[PDB]
C-alpha cells in the first residue's frame, strides 16, 4: 500500500523523463539544507524510495501488476459480501443440538455461552438475545444488521459466525469460540503493553477496518471488551452489534463512552472517520493502561472528548504521540484514515515502519503473548458470570419484527 | 499519577455499551 506514482506527483502512464524530472522537483523541495521542517527527511527518503521503483522498468511492471491484483483481491471481496449480504443464510441450527456449559461474557443486549455440539464435541460462543428486551432497547435495527453482516464478512480478525437460528422467546448467535479471553482482562492484569506490542494488536485492527471500509461497513464499538485472543496470539474481533453498511453518513448515538467519537457526540451524520478515533483511543489505553478520556460521569468524559485536550505519558513515543494527535484529530475533516490518502496515512506513519503489514495478514508474525490453557473446555481466561434459567415461551414473541433473522 | 488516579478510579470495570 505505497502511492509511488502520488508520491512524486504523477499518473500512472508518465514517461521516464516525467518520473526523472517530477523526482528533481520533488527531491529539491524535501533536500536536508533547504528544508529543515519535522519530518522533510523522512519525505525526502519516501520521494527516493518511489523513484527507484518507477523508474525500472522490470520493478516499475512488478509495482502496476501487484496494483491490479490488490484491485482484483478488492472484486473478490466485495463479490463474496454482497452474494451473502443479498441472500442471508438462515436457521442453520437449532437450540437443544448444544449442551450448554458456562457464561463466557455478558453485555448490555446480551448473554455469551460456551456451548458444546451434541453431535461433533465441538466447542462455540452462542451469543443469547431476548426478542423483547431487543425491542424495548430499540436494538431491533441493529441486531438485524449485526446477524445480516457478520456472516456476511470473512476476514482473519474477524470472528466467525458459525450457524444462527430463533426461537419462540430468543434470537440466538453461535461463533466460533475464542478461548483465550478479553483483551480487556489481560490489558487490566498487566497493566500495559509495550509499544511494540500495542503496536501488533493495532496493526490487525488497521487491517481490518481498511477491510470493513472497502465494503461499505463500520464497525462502531471499538473497544478491548469486544476483542478476543485467540490461541496464536491474534485478535478476533467479536460484537457486531452496531455494525452497519453505509453510503455518506448515519445518524444513531451508539457506541461506549470511552471510545466515542466527538462528532458522535455533537448529533453530527457521520462515517467511516468514526472508526478511526476509535483507534486512536484503543492504542492510547493499550500504551498507557488508562484511557484518554475518563471520569465517574459520563457526562463529563463527553466533555473531555470533545474538547479532545489530550495528554501523554511521558514514557509514550514522540512517534507514538504525533500518530495518536493525528488520529485523535477532533476535526473528522483533518483525521488520519479520513483523508486524500486513506488507510495508507496510517500504515505508512513513523510509528508503523516496523510493521510488515503482509505478514500481519498472513498470520506469520509471532505474537507478543500467548493465551495458557489446560483443555478444550478451558474457560479461566474468562470471569465468572452469574448463571440465567434460558427461558423459552410456549407464544411466540416479536414474530414480525424479527421475521428476516 | 494519572495511572495511579485511574485504578482508583470507578470505571476499571468492563464498559457496557450505551444503551441510551
Ligand atoms: N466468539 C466469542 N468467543 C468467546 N467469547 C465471546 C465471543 N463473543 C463474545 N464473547 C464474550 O461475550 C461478551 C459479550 O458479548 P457482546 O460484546 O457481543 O455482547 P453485547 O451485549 O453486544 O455487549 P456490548 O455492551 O459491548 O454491546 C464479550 O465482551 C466477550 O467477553
Ligand atoms: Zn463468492
Ligand atoms: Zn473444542
Ligand atoms: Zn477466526
Ligand atoms: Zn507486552
Ligand atoms: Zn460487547
Ligand atoms: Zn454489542
Ligand atoms: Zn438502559
Ligand atoms: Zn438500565
Ligand atoms: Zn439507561
Amino acid at each position: 500500500g505505497k502511492d509511488y506514482y502520488q508520491t512524486l506527483g504523477l499518473a500512472r502512464g508518465a514517461s521516464d523523463e516525467e518520473i526523472k524530472r517530477a523526482y528533481r522537483r520533488q527531491a529539491l523541495r524535501y533536500h536536508p539544507d533547504k528544508n529543515k521542517e519535522p519530518g522533510a527527511e523522512e519525505k525526502f527518503k519516501e520521494i527516493a524510495e518511489a523513484y527507484d521503483v518507477l523508474s525500472d522498468p522490470r520493478k516499475r511492471e512488478i509495482f502496476d501488476r501487484y496494483g491490479e491484483e490488490v484491485k482484483e483481491f478488492l472484486a473478490k471481496a466485495k463479490e463474496d459480501f454482497l452474494k451473502k449480504w443479498e441472500s442471508p443464510a438462515q436457521n442453520t441450527a437449532h437450540l437443544d443440538q448444544f449442551e450448554r456449559i458456562k457464561t463466557l461474557g455478558t453485555g448490555s443486549f446480551g448473554r455469551v455461552m460456551l456451548v458444546k455440539h451434541k453431535e461433533t464435541g465441538n466447542h462455540y460462543a452462542m451469543k443469547i438475545l431476548d426478542k423483547q428486551k431487543v425491542v424495548k432497547l430499540k436494538q431491533i435495527e441493529h441486531t438485524l444488521n449485526e446477524k445480516r453482516i457478520l456472516q456476511a464478512v470473512n476476514f482473519p480478525f474477524l470472528v466467525k459466525l458459525e450457524f444462527s437460528f430463533k426461537d419462540n422467546s430468543n434470537l440466538y448467535m453461535v461463533m466460533e469460540y475464542v478461548p483465550g479471553g478479553e483483551m480487556f482482562s489481560h490489558l487490566r492484569r498487566i497493566g500495559r503493553f509495550s509499544e511494540p506490542h500495542a503496536r501488533f494488536y493495532a496493526a490487525q485492527i488497521v487491517l481490518t477496518f481498511e477491510y470493513l471500509h472497502s465494503l461499505d461497513l463500520i464497525y462502531r464499538d471499538l473497544k478491548p471488551e469486544n476483542l478476543l485472543i485467540d490461541q496464536q496470539g491474534y485478535i478476533q474481533v467479536t460484537d457486531f452489534g452496531f455494525a452497519k453498511r453505509v453510503k455518506g453518513r448515519t445518524w444513531t448515538l451508539c457506541g461506549t463512552p470511552e471510545y466515542l467519537a466527538p462528532e458522535i457526540i455533537l448529533s453530527k451524520g457521520y462515517n467511516k472517520a468514526v472508526d478511526w478515533w476509535a483507534l486512536g483511543v484503543l492504542i492510547y489505553e493499550m500504551a498507557a493502561g488508562y484511557p484518554p478520556f475518563f471520569a465517574d460521569q459520563p457526562i463529563q468524559i463527553y466533555e473531555k472528548i470533545v474538547s479532545g485536550k489530550v495528554r501523554f505519558p511521558s514514557h509514550f513515543s514522540s512517534d507514538l504521540k504525533d500518530l495518536l494527535r493525528n488520529l485523535l484529530q477532533v476535526d473528522l475533516t483533518k483525521r488520519f484514515g479520513n483523508l486524500k490518502n486513506g488507510v495508507n496515512d496510517i500504515k505508512n506513519h513513523k510509528w508503523f515502519a516496523t510493521t510488515d503489514w503482509i505478514a500481519i495478514y498472513q498470520r506469520k508474525v509471532e505474537a507478543p503473548f500467548i493465551p495458557k490453557f489446560k483443555g478444550p473446555g478451558d474457560t479461566s481466561n474468562f470471569d465468572d458470570y452469574e448463571e440465567e434459567e434460558i427461558r423459552v415461551s410456549i407464544n411466540e414473541k416479536c414474530g414480525k419484527e424479527f421475521s428476516e433473522f | 499519577t494519572t495511572y495511579a488516579d485511574f485504578i482508583a478510579s470507578g470505571r476499571t470495570g468492563r464498559r457496557n455499551a450505551i444503551h441510551d
